[PDB]
């Protein structure tokens, strides 16, 4: 398949300059040749697209900035060429702004992008290419997302078999959590043109997890793995699925794949989080902090910081750095997903340590509402609410402690905690609880009863009337 | 009041939530995919080309047996039917 030869009409000469793609000289010479030739804008666009395809954006960038000023619009189709040339550079600035991970760089590039996009609107706005470019530019910011939605919608209305417009609508559907429409638009968008970078297909795999199609997602990841091995997102999803498998060998091979992906692209925040959670168990807490700090700083979205901070806070809990663990646990909870509750557990522990019993109970209440069957949180919640002045909470503490005691026959502290609230109104129940605690102390612990329990048992007997036992 | 330890729950220890948790897929809203308007090649539409087998599988719309008859059950029997020839 021949790439093709660009032809340029020479000024005041029938001969045409022909240059093949393979041996095209440096763009620095081509710009001067075109400037001295005064050729039509469509030739500039052809050369611009050639250097863009070659993988060198600098060459394409230079010729397009120089072209837009000294163009020759003395032909019928000048307006279309002018619109495309201006919009191409503007949309490239948006794409390059998205690529960089620095917010300051984003604004600097976005400044000129806004100026040039307004200029393109000046001449013609109804052009479909201009409409999709403006939609992408406005979607980049995130505060103009609804404009992208409307723009892609009527561009889609113009043509149903239109992969870019349908892709934008599907992406926006994903952003707004419209799962069915997102899936439908993705399927149809992939139908429109089978030829496309594999990145679009990655959106399918994760959507399958969004619909709980785990085997379907695994097949999608395998197909993604087979077609392209350079897709970091596909590797991350496969590694996350292996992590979700909850199997020691699954975790080990998932960690190896995570290391490979992190080697491929260490800048991605999510990949580092999964492998650092394993590092925590490896006892190399210094590397755990480094990876957790690296992931937290690298990202710009709030949802990501739910995990990294947690791990770091978790990593900081075993370093006895309770103040910084407290602060970072708070950060993880502040930016948290409904799927994640461990930061609230850790935050409750930090609040407990600091003496903030009420707010610690609030964090534990959130965890319990999210997950009401956890034994550890149940025991802690029962103990914390047992020592509550308010009467209404004493019954809930009783219930939690009763639930804990039934689940755990051998828990001396739970029995004592339950007894300390049964005393208020249930003398027989408190006596039974204290007796049970004494039975475990003598049987398993094999230790003499504490004087406080004996005093409280005697006081209960006194209240009952058994003066001899008292 | 019983003298409970003041940091019995502060100290880190294995918890049920440690092993019961679930990891989630978190990514940018556009999900690592952007409209490649720069290249007209991706803008081209080709209906003649055959669809990928996986894409055909995805197009299938989603809508939201008892083996007892074959159990052996030695005592039970069968049932023959009227035949033109019989002993």
């Amino acid at each position: 398949m021949s790439r093709g030869s660009i032809e340029i009409p020479l000024r005041d000469t029938d001969e045409v300059i022909e240059l093949d793609f393979d041996q095209l000289p440096e763009g620095d010479e081509v710009i001067s040749i075109l400037k001295q030739e005064h050729t039509q804008l469509h030739i500039w666009i052809a050369l611009a697209l050639e250097y863009y395809k070659q993988g060198k954006t600098e060459e394409f960038v230079k010729l397009l900035e120089a072209a837009r000023i000294d163009g020759n619009l003395d032909y019928r189709d000048h307006e279309k060429d002018q619109m495309t040339c201006l919009d191409t550079l503007a949309a490239y600035y948006v794409q390059q702004a998205r690529k960089e991970k620095n917010k300051d760089n984003k604004k600097d590039l976005i400044t000129q992008a806004t100026l040039l996009y307004t200029m393109a609107d000046k001449i013609i706005m109804y052009d479909q290419n201009h409409l999709l470019g403006r939609a992408c530019f406005c979607l980049l910011e995130g505060d103009k997302m609804d404009q992208a939605d409307a723009q892609f919608h009527f561009v889609l209305n113009q043509s149903p078999n239109n992969i870019p417009a349908l892709l934008g609508k599907a992406c926006i559907s994903f952003n707004k959590k419209d799962y069915r429409g997102a899936l439908a638009y993705y399927k149809k968008a992939l139908r429109t043109n089978p030829g496309c970078p594999a990145e679009v297909r990655l959106g399918m795999g994760h959507c399958f997890v969004k619909l709980n199609k785990l085997e379907k997602a695994r097949l999608a990841f395998s197909r993604a793995l087979e077609l392209n091995s350079k897709c970091v997102g596909a590797l991350v999803g496969l590694a996350v699925l292996e992590l979700n498998n909850k199997e020691a060998d699954s975790i080990k091979n998932g960690v190896q794949l995570l290391s490979r992906a992190y080697t491929i692209d260490p800048s991605n925040p999510m990949v580092l989080n999964h492998l650092a959670n394993h590092f925590f168990f490896k006892k190399d807490y210094s590397k755990v902090q480094h990876l957790a700090l690296h992931a937290f700083h690298n990202t710009e979205v709030e949802a990501m910081q739910a995990e990294s901070c947690y791990q770091l806070a978790r990593s900081f809990h075993v370093q006895e750095d309770y103040d910084q663990a407290f602060q970072y646990y708070y950060q993880a909870t502040q930016f948290a997903s409904s799927s994640f509750v461990l930061p609230f557990f850790g935050l409750g522990q930090m609040y407990i340590y600091r003496g903030d019993k009420e707010n610690a109970s609030q964090c534990f209440e959130k965890v319990l509402k999210a997950y009401p069957n956890n034994y550890e949180t149940m025991k802690i919640l029962g103990s914390l609410y047992a020592a509550s002045e308010d009467q209404e909470k004493r019954d809930i503490a009783k219930g939690h402690l009763k639930k804990v005691t039934e689940q755990y026959p051998d828990d001396v502290e739970a029995w004592i905690e339950l007894a300390q609230i049964l005393e208020q109104t249930d003398i027989q129940g408190a006596l039974s609880a204290y007796g049970t605690a004494t039975r475990i102390l003598q049987e398993k612990v094999q230790a003499d009863v504490p004087p406080e329990i004996l005093n409280n048992v005697g006081a209960l007997h006194f209240r009952l009337g058994n003066l001899g036992e008292a | 009041t019983y003298p409970f330890d003041q940091n019995r729950f502060v100290q880190y220890k294995a918890t049920s939530l440690e092993k019961q948790h679930k990891h989630d897929l978190l990514t940018e809203p556009d999900l690592g995919v952007t409209i490649d308007l720069i290249n007209p090649d991706t803008y081209r539409i080709d209906p003649n080309v055959l669809l990928d087998p996986a894409d055909e599988k995805l197009l299938e719309e989603e809508i939201q047996r008892s083996q007892q008859h074959a159990k052996v059950v030695p005592w039970m029997r069968k049932t023959e039917y009227i035949s033109t020839e019989f002993n």
